């Protein structure tokens, strides 16, 4: 089996630049049999370049594809607000075909704080025997952010999961959203639920607390 | 134009069977070998096998030998896939992909025409409703209001905010897997804090699997 390889794992570029990703292969892919395809969240695949350099139907001219054996690169030579999305390098051996992990190319931008919100669990939440305490990280950049859940000044680890948003196509933020859940009975335990968000955009760590039921 | 039209999203249960189609319309069918790659959500492409339909020229992955068979119905330009022994490991998002064109309809190899993916999801658990619950603005410039949407399952659900009138600052997180076998995510949206009063903000929710609606008013504690 051929594993295709990637690089950059994310590229942070601004429109105007020239982009370059790389795709090396475990072996020597046969003759010039590599495709690039781009893709956007929740849409299928675009083929860009077919055959190592062939540029498919339709595909811009800035598009370009080169190398051989086992190195390849896809060049976008100017970058336009819609170049960036996530893009993939496949080898179509014979018999068998993959795929490379991906590189995701995110527009640049000045670092950004994020505003930070606290919501406790609804009384009629409550009203089922679950709570969720929800820890919301509203445009920010870039992607990289902590996030500590603290009941009563005790760091939790566990009993929370977070999402992060797709980069804006406006203002290419981020958003965090975080829930800790506990027990009815946990939640009714304690009194301070606070949640502290570390990011580079912030000189000291922001917390954002609430006391149970106030 | 060539276009690939896929069936609707499934739900098996594990060890069972799913069998998804793709109608193909516009461009030759025929003659052009038409794909299946699947895509974990936040994984890679894998591409599964594929089928000439003029010969019926079948040709798969090692990985799935045995496991994948791809036919095709020339009269109805349809290409149908069908896998066996489904696990969690084959929740993914699957696609149809057919060859490209090139000088005079030469074949590419490379997939230039896409259909719409079919979410096929392998799991035990049963289909259910999402609790709404709501995210309530703070007593405090902008605040940020929402609802959260917990305990559903399987995906997709649908959150607009006023019917569709409520598009900025919105921010529809992607739902997580809880330790339980349900889904969970919430959608938040800022807004200005003197609009509190005389605007209303209302999360309208919609989970097709469970055939549910729910439109739930967020007001502030
Ligand atoms: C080349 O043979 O294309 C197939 C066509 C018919 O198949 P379709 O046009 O793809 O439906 O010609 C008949 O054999
Ligand atoms: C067109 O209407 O008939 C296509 C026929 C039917 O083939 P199938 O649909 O594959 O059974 O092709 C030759 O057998």
């Amino acid at each position: 089996e051929i594993v295709l390889t990637q690089s950059p794992g994310t590229f942070a570029l601004s429109p105007g630049e020239r982009a370059t990703l790389s795709c090396r292969a475990s072996q020597s892919v046969s003759g010039g049999a590599l495709a690039w395809y781009q893709q956007k969240a929740g849409q299928a695949p675009r083929l860009l370049i077919y055959g190592t350099s062939g540029r498919a139907t339709g595909v811009p001219g800035r598009f370009s594809g080169s190398g051989s054996e086992t190195d390849f690169s896809l060049t976008i030579s100017r970058l336009e607000p819609e170049d960036f999305a996530v893009y993939y390098c496949q080898q179509y051996g014979t018999s068998q075909s993959t795929f490379g992990q991906g590189t995701r190319l995110e527009t640049r931008r000045t670092v950004a704080a994020p505003s930070v919100f606290i919501f406790p669990p609804s009384d009629e939440q409550l009203k089922s025997g679950t709570a969720s305490v929800v820890c919301l990280l509203n445009n920010f950049y870039p992607r990289e952010a902590k996030v500590q859940w603290k009941v009563d000044n005790a760091l939790q680890s566990g009993n929370s999961q977070e999402s992060v948003t797709e980069q804006d196509s406006k203002d290419s933020t981020y958003s965090l959203s975080s829930t800790l859940t506990l027990s009815k009975a946990d939640y009714e335990k304690h009194k301070v639920y606070a949640c502290e968000v570390t990011h580079q955009g912030l000189s000291s760590p922001v917390t954002k607390s609430f006391n149970r039921g106030e | 134009k060539v276009q690939l039209v896929q069936s609707g999203a499934e739900l098996k249960k594990p060890w069972s069977s799913v069998r998804v189609s793709c109608k193909a319309s516009g461009g030759s069918f025929s003659s052009y070998a038409f794909n299946w790659v699947r895509q974990a959500p936040g994984q890679r492409l894998e591409w599964l096998g594929g089928i000439v339909p003029l010969v019926s020229s079948t040709n798969y992955a090692q990985r799935f030998r045995g496991r994948v068979t791809i036919s095709a119905d020339r009269s109805t330009s349809t290409v149908y896939l069908e896998m066996t022994g489904l696990t969690s490991a084959d929740t993914a998002v699957y696609f149809c992909a057919r060859e490209g064109e090139g000088w005079f309809g030469r074949p590419l190899r490379a997939f230039e025409f896409w259909g719409q993916g079919t979410l096929v999801t392998v799991s035990t658990a049963s289909t259910k409703g999402p609790s709404v619950f709501p995210l309530a603005p703070s007593s405090k410039g902008t605040a940020a209001l929402g609802c959260l949407v917990k305990d559903y399952f399987p995906e997709p659900v649908t959150v607009s905010w006023n019917s569709g009138a409520l598009t900025s600052g919105v921010h529809t997180f992607p739902a997580v897997l809880q330790s339980s076998g349900l889904y969970s995510l919430s959608s938040v949206v800022t807004v200005p804090s003197s609009s509190l009063g005389t605007q209303t903000y209302i999360c309208n929710v919609n989970h097709k699997p469970s055939n549910t609606k729910v439109d739930k008013k967020v007001e502030p504690k």
